[PDB]
């Protein structure tokens, strides 16, 4: 849906990165992911505890 | 050194177009090149063999 909404309105929406991390994230992929991530906006989408 | 060149590949500063230069003390025994040194890191240095 956000990237439906984004590719088709007027405004223009330069969407960076979309990140999927899954499993644990105990120390590695977190770490090695989330270092690319350096816009001003962050949109999480997760459960209370991740 | 190595310890800012490992974190730096972790950034994504050590692609094929990123040149690092560094001074003879960053290497200056040679024959002891460590894990996290790159291809490519133009260094000076007192003459290696030839003397």
């Amino acid at each position: 849906f956000v990237k439906t909404t984004v590719d088709n309105s007027f405004v223009g929406w330069d969407m960076q990165n979309v990140i999927t991390l899954d499993t644990s994230f105990e120390d590695a992929k977190t770490q090695v992911q989330l270092k690319k991530i350096h816009s001003s906006v962050i949109l999480l989408y997760c459960s209370k505890d991740e | 050194a190595v310890l800012i060149l490992s974190e730096a590949r972790s950034l994504g500063l050590t692609g094929y177009d990123f040149f690092w230069i560094v001074p003879s003390l960053v290497s200056g025994n040679t024959e002891l090149i460590p894990k996290e040194f790159p291809s490519g890191l133009i260094s000076v240095s007192y003459d290696d063999w030839d003397y």
